[PDB]
């Protein structure tokens, strides 16, 4: 009710246990204002009323005042507050100190928003990754530099969708943007004649393929692409796509060669400018990478479109990751000193959706890593709390919370753990979803938050019980986004591509399952988050419709346990939550029970 | 090393050894259990002065050196041999350590207890092995094939073996621990060069004759056809040079080799072949048990190696079945080493946690843990 | 409880238990009152990893399974092989839960209190039943064609049953619990075809025997004529092949089964005729009373549809009376189910809200409620 009728009667900004709640009105409110940069220039978290200027200036203070390098978390859905609490925080600081280079970030962000942001439930223009926008300030505390980065690029998005989860939106802007005359440069089969965009939102919601794709081009030349590196970025978009359609053949017994159909591996090829024979037949017969020796045990065709999935996910992951990297290039100033820095967080938190499988489990896992981080410094502003008193309470340790969630998911071997049980069955020869799911049930008390489900729900499915609350996994279509024998062959020949641009996204050439690749991702961004005061600005739902000035209190707390905020709230409960002043203890409880002790009495302890 | 148990395997056969480490579809290091030793050793016109020539070192010099088998049919027999086999494979070949890592001794199933005794010991007194899984040399073939049931054989250079998978597994009288392999098909293709002309005494010109086989071989389909063709040097009777200056031509003797793995009359003894008790293996299943198993027959090994291993051991075994009860020989993209392939895989999931004996349960129980872990 | 009652039907006895549902004319499902077990169920290439196969799915694995028996004679010969009947029932073949479905069983009259105890048990202590019934299986017999009053015969592959009903209802010197069913039907069958050549002795043969029985059978009407034509193969002498090749040309031997319906005697016991018990049943009463009962003979179940049932036993009464009292036979529209179809249609009437065994009328009442329900 405080949160609800703060942001009906406007305070969007309501701060919750310790953090700024930002019940998202999705407008960047005039609270980011050069005023408001200054009226926070001096003003940490707790020394003025809710702000991303107030945690901004925790952050920047940090940075130039106390040297520090720092990390505005901006958690919950995606696009939640996220781009609204990061560009707060960094126009605050743009004006705080010297920003410019974010600039550029917004306009990463269409190509994020193609490559790398993929449609979700509560987002439509949704970051599938979380990014960290690292405002880099001189000792002076001056904006010299901004780099953005984007961890959870979900390769599988780039190959097997989620539920209202288009794949990166540029497979879609590819087909639909991309013209015609690119659609076959780009060899685009359609959207659905792909096997990714297998999501039925061709175009995001609220948006389009066509317009944001022409964001993925001009942004990307923004950033330094040429409509050629471009169009070899988008041939790779379309090959990746087209890898799913190139099939390899089977046999019964475990054997090793067969496509002699590859058309589709004619168009990955004819995009990638590799070759189709050298891509197919090393599909066909790859090089299993095995110890001494790189055996042809050539992978079994199972491993064989697995290597085809592979091939698209990977391929079209660094396909965004040379994008970002060239985001970063025009973004970033080459100049910068940097000696502190600020990184402010764009991440889809912990998402509450219907979908909760490959992807959904190393997101919900990811938002779990990172609220433990913030809910550890809800820890620390806690303790800071009971040490400012002389309090002999302590309280618990509270992104302790969230840990038995964690291992849930991380557990490699030893009975192991959920997107680790997919691990270990894409670590054999074949793809063993059974064992994937003997290891959940059989691993369920291995873990301290699995719930697996009932007698004949467990069978396939079970639960995790995350810290956005326990979110149900039907863990059985994880290993052929995680499988992921990336051919070697196959990607080397990407390097050995005639597309020099499609070489140049994968310069870079089975085993290393993406469940691995995804909890790699996550802990990225949980480093960028933590490595600093984890600086305390919340993105919180009063509508995730991108709405303003709307609000049910229900959307709010949705987004602070998607903040961990409502678990943040209970944590300073969970500690010491409220704190009665000596003197507000006076006049409170002269009249309770002091009947020698009149308010404003003298003694601070003893009255 | 991964985030597996991750553990090394010698797939120590009696004709070969294969090195290597789980999460891996094939072996890592391939060289023969033959350890060799020079016959004058010390200083040479010709030899290069080794002792131990552990696996192909042992086939350079064969004029002038001697070759000794610490495997013999999975009784890895010559331990300090077998000693040298296993710092070969972790300490050499794998060049991570036994010591470190968890590793995976291969043997013939129902091995005698001291070949069983030595892997162990040895992984945990030689080779100081965390934890190493004796592993049913057969049994990792069918493992590697994608599979956990069937017909489990594991055929030639090195040892044959069938195990079946039904109510039973593993017993001296369920599992085919057939001594009949590629080193009695060696033998006897150095007996017909012997017949032919081809005078073959030492175990160094074994190996040659070894050598000859493994590639001038061939699981007969019809042995006598061919026999007939390679009566001389058409297609089937093919040479072998060793680099003193003798050239090996071998007759219908290339093929003479596999039938001993099949049809052991080419010796002239009273014994039995390969299909023979791998049927023998697949019948302690049930009536529908031994039909079960029919479709996995899971095949791997050294005679595997010779063209129709595949051809004559299913028409074999289906033959050596109920006719209401066909049977289907399961290949593996590699054979011969799919012992190396199902061990490192048994390494790779959770199930080698399951697995090895510990060199804990070495100190402990003896190396007769090896039983008390894996036969 | 459930206007119409919606109440699972269970025809359960030594053989047949029918699964369905309330006002239904025939079983959702039809399995023997047998559970398959298999030897060792080890990891074979055919296994199921499952030991408890309910119904027909005891007869499937019997090369490997063991077949126990949830009722026998109308007892329950396993109460937790009748758990597993009622999984199969209505946790399996309903696919409804026990548990809050009325489960309006079926059970012999003269049923001992063991099986009644754990009809009512099972039913709400495996399987909760809201309101289970076990309508008598005679009666229930009745209740299928739509009958009220006659004298109805009823042996399911279960018990051999039959209660005279008429102005009134039977007595109990004067209601046929006969020592029979389709199990001894079977066993004599099994014993019969052993005597010609066709040898069974494990539950796995004796249930391909039962199978035999149910199928390869004939309700003898010329029973020692058809068996010297079936002591070879001319016209009864009908092969069921054990899949291995085991040729059961069961001769003379299938309709012997039905002449142990009519005579289970045949086996060595001392049971009674099952048409004599109907004439016997039948007079227990007054002129007027007694004939009432000779009129309506509705053979019923699962043992009186073999081929020539009706008009066989037919004879029997007429012959087994005096001329002064006539006496028919009804053949149920559904007559092996006839037990279950008229479970299904006292559940579908007010009759399972008038009678019926609710799981608190076993938790207070003691099982005997299913005494107090089953008649």
């Amino acid at each position: 009710h405080n949160l609800r009728e703060r942001y009906f009667s406007g305070l969007i900004y309501t701060y919750s246990g310790l953090f700024c709640v930002v019940i998202n009105p999705y407008k960047q409110l005039p609270i980011y204002s050069e005023k408001i940069i200054d009226m926070y220039k001096g003003k940490k978290r707790h020394e003025m009323p809710p702000h991303i200027y107030a945690i901004a200036d925790t952050a920047y203070r940090s940075m130039l005042q106390d040297r520090e390098d720092q990390s505005i978390l901006c958690t919950g859905e995606s696009g939640a507050g996220k781009t609204e609490n990061t560009k707060k925080v960094i126009q605050y600081l743009a004006v705080v100190a010297s920003g410019e280079l974010e600039k550029q970030l917004l306009q990463a962000n269409p190509i994020l928003e193609a490559f790398g942001n993929a449609k979700t439930v509560k987002n439509d223009n949704s970051s599938r990754f979380g990014k960290f926008i690292r405002i880099n300030f001189d000792v002076t505390g001056y904006i010299v530099g901004a780099n953005i980065e984007t961890y959870l690029l979900e390769k599988s998005r780039a190959i097997r969708q989620a539920k209202d989860e288009r794949t990166f939106h540029i497979f879609y802007y590819l087909i639909a943007g991309a013209s015609e005359q690119m659609r076959n440069d780009l060899l685009l089969e359609g959207f659905n004649n792909y096997t990714f965009l297998s999501n039925g939102h061709v175009p995001i919601p609220a948006q389009q393929d066509d317009e944001m794709f022409q964001e993925t081009l001009e942004a990307m030349t923004i950033m330094g692409f040429t409509e050629e590196e471009q169009t070899s970025i988008l041939r790779v978009v379309s090959s990746v796509l087209q890898l799913g359609n190139i099939v390899f053949k089977k046999e019964r017994n475990t054997d090793q060669a067969s496509m002699p159909d590859n058309t589709a591996a004619q168009k990955v090829c004819h995009l990638m400018g590799i070759n189709v024979t050298d891509f197919t037949r090393s599909i066909l017969t790859p090089r299993i990478k095995v110890g001494r020796d790189v055996v042809q045990k050539a992978q079994t065709k199972e491993q064989a479109d697995f290597a085809i999935e592979a091939l698209a996910k990977a391929k079209f992951e660094r396909l965004f990751r040379w994008i970002l990297t060239r985001v970063n290039k025009a973004l970033d100033k080459t100049k910068r000193q940097g000696a502190s820095f600020l990184g402010i967080l764009d991440i889809a938190g912990f998402e509450i959706f219907e979908i909760n499988s490959f992807e959904q489990l190393c997101i919900n896992y990811t938002n779990e890593k990172l609220q433990q981080l913030f809910n550890h410094t809800m820890f620390i502003l806690e303790q800071e709390e009971y040490q400012r008193e002389g309090i002999e309470w302590n309280f618990i340790d509270f992104g302790l919370d969230l840990q038995p969630c964690i291992e849930l998911i991380e557990r490699p071997t030893n009975p192991p753990g959920v997107l680790a049980l997919l691990d270990e069955e894409c670590w054999f020869p074949k793809a063993t979803d059974t064992s994937f799911v003997e290891k959940l049930i059989q691993e369920q008390g291995n873990h301290a938050k699995f719930q697996k489900s009932k007698q004949l729900k467990d069978k396939t499915e079970f639960c995790i019980l995350h810290y956005a609350g326990k979110v149900t996994y039907n863990a059985s279509a994880w290993l052929t986004k995680n499988m992921d024998p990336l051919n070697d062959n196959v990607t080397s020949l990407l390097n050995q591509s005639s597309d020099k641009f499609v070489a140049d996204l994968w310069k870079d050439v089975m085993f290393r399952t993406v469940g691995q690749l995804y909890k790699e991702q996550l802990t990225k961004l949980m480093t960028t988050l933590r490595n600093t005061n984890p600086n305390f600005v919340r993105c919180i739902i009063p509508n995730h419709e991108k709405r303003a000035g709307k609000l049910d209190a229900h959307l709010v707390l949705e987004q602070l346990r998607c903040n961990g905020v409502l678990e943040g709230i209970r944590i300073c409960r969970q500690g010491f939550p409220n704190r009665i002043v000596f003197q507000e203890f006076r006049q409170r409880y002269e009249i309770l029970a002091a009947n020698a002790i009149p308010k404003g009495f003298m003694d601070g302890k003893q009255a | 090393d991964e985030d597996e148990t991750t553990a090394l395997v010698c797939d120590n056969g009696s004709g070969l050894v294969k090195a290597g480490f789980a999460g891996d579809d094939a072996p890592r290091a391939v060289f023969p259990s033959i350890v060799g030793r020079p016959r004058h050793q010390g200083v040479m016109v010709g030899m290069g002065q080794k002792d131990s020539y552990v696996g192909d070192e042992a086939q350079s010099k064969r004029g002038i050196l001697t070759l000794k088998y610490p495997i013999e049919h999975g009784i890895i027999t010559n331990w300090d041999d077998m000693e040298k086999i296993w710092h070969h494979t972790f300490y050499n070949e794998l060049r991570v350590a036994p010591e470190e890592h968890p590793t995976l001794l291969t043997e013939a199933p129902l091995n005698p207890k001291a070949n069983r005794e030595k892997m162990t010991q040895i992984m945990f007194e030689t080779f100081n092995v965390p934890a190493m899984y004796v592993a049913i040399q057969a049994v990792l073939s069918l493992y590697a094939s994608g599979r956990t049931t069937g017909i489990v054989l594991d055929s030639g250079d090195g040892v044959t073996h069938n195990v079946p998978i039904y109510e039973g597994y593993a017993l001296p009288h369920a599992i085919m621990r057939l001594d009949l392999a590629g080193r009695d098909l060696t033998d006897y293709l150095m007996k017909i060069l012997t017949e032919r002309g081809y005078s073959f005494v030492t175990t160094a010109e074994r190996e040659i004759v070894r050598d000859i086989k493994e590639k001038l071989c061939y699981v007969a389909l019809d042995f006598e056809n061919e026999m007939a063709t390679a009566a001389s040097s058409s297609s089937l009777e093919k040479s072998y040079e060793l680099p003193d200056g003798q050239v090996i031509t071998i007759g219908n003797e290339r093929f003479r080799c596999p039938e001993t793995l099949f049809q052991p009359s080419f010796i002239g003894m009273e014994s039995a072949g390969i299909h023979e008790t791998t049927y023998n293996s697949i019948m302690k299943c049930d009536i529908d048990i031994r039909k079960d198993l029919y479709a996995n027959n899971v095949m791997s090994g050294g005679t595997t190696m010779y063209p129709g291993i595949a051809d004559r051991m299913q028409k074999e075994i289906t033959a050596l079945a109920p006719s209401t009860m066909k049977i289907k020989i399961i290949a593996p993209p590699e054979r011969k080493y799919s012992v190396w392939i199902g061990g490192s895989i048994l390494a790779s999931l959770s199930t080698f946690q399951q697995m090895w004996i510990t060199k804990q349960e070495y100190d402990e129980a003896g190396p007769s843990i090896v039983h008390r872990k894996c036969f």
